[PDB]
């Protein structure tokens, strides 16, 4: 499908959002343990340890 | 007749050790797969970040 | 960031 | 519960839609497959090799 090139805009002052970064850590055979369950599953939690 | 008892005796053998030689090996196999799916089970899976620059390829 | 170059054909 | 005679209606010119027709094959088991998952599960695609 066809990329555009965007119209020029003027600037004006910005209210966006700006999330913090974060890392995070999966069970190596994640990919396994989502078909075997054939529907959308919680895997881990943002904090969790190893 | 000696020779036709002789071959018996020994074809006998050959075929014991044969089936004894199978039985280890698959019982060797089905122990070492086991085991390396129990620590492919324990193992440190990947971390992601969001970071597109990390991903380029050039 | 990354700036990247794509080819395009020009025949 | 009551099936009625309908009302005598006057025909007109008509937009309803005409689908194609579709033979499918299921597994053999399929009772069994939905009864243990306890949801609704996918079994197979329309075009699906056997
Ligand atoms: C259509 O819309 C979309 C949006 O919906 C448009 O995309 C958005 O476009 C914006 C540009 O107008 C982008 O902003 C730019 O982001 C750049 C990258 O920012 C990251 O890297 C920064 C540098 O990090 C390295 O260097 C520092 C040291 O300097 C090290 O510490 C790092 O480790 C790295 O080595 C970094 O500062 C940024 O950090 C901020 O953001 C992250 C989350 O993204 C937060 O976790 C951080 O806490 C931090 O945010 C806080 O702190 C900053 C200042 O520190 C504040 O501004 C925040 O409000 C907040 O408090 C990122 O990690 C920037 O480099 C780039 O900077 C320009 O602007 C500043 C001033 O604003 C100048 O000083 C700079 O010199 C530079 O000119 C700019 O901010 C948006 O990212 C982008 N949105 C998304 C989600 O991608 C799109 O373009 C639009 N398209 C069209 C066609 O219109
Ligand atoms: C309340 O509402 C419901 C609906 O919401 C009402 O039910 C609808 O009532 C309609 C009647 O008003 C019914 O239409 C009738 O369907 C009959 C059966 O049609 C199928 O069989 C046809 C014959 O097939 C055999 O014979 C041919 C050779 O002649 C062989 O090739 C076959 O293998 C069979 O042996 C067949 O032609 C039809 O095929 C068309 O439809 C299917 C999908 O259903 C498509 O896959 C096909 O491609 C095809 O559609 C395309 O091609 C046809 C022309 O070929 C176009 O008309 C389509 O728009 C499309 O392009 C079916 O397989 C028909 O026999 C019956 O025909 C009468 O009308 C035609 C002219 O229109 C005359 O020429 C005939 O002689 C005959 O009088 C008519 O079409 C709806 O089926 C029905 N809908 C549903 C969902 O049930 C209900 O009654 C209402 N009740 C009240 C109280 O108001
Ligand atoms: C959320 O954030 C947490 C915290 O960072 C993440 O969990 C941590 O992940 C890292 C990276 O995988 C782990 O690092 C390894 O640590 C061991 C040593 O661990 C021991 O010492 C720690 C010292 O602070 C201590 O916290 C540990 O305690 C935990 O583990 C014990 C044992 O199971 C348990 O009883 C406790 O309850 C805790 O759970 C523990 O005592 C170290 O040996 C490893 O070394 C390898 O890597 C280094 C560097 O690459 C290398 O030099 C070595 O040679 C070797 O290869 C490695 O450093 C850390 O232990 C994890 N901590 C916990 C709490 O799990 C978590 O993954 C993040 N979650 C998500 C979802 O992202
Ligand atoms: C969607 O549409 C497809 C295509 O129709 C459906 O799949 C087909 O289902 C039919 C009916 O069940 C199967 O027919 C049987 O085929 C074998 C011979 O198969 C061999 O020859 C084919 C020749 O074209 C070839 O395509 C086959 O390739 C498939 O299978 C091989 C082997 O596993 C695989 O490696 C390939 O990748 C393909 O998957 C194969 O080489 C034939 O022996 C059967 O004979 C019985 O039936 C006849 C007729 O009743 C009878 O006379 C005999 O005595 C015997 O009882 C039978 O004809 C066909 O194999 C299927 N093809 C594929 C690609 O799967 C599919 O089911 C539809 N989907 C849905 C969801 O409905
Ligand atoms: C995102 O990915 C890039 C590339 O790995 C990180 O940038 C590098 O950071 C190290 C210091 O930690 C520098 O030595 C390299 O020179 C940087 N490379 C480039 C291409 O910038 C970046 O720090 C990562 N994290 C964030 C928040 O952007």
């Amino acid at each position: 499908l066809d990329f555009k090139r965007p119209l020029v805009a003027e600037e004006r002052l910005s209210f966006e959002p700006r999330l913090p970064n974060l890392q995070l850590r999966l069970p190596h055979l994640v990919g396994i343990i989502a078909k075997i369950k054939g529907i959308k599953i919680e895997v881990t939690s943002s904090g969790e340890s190893i | 007749y000696t020779c036709c008892a002789t071959s018996s005796r020994v074809l006998a053998w050959i075929f014991l050790v044969c089936i004894l030689l199978i039985i280890v090996l698959v019982s060797c196999f089905v122990t070492i797969s086991r085991i390396q799916w129990n620590k492919d089970i324990q193992v440190l899976g990947p971390v992601i970040d969001w970071n597109v620059t990390q991903r380029a390829v050039y | 960031s990354l700036r990247m170059q794509h080819p395009v054909p020009k025949y």
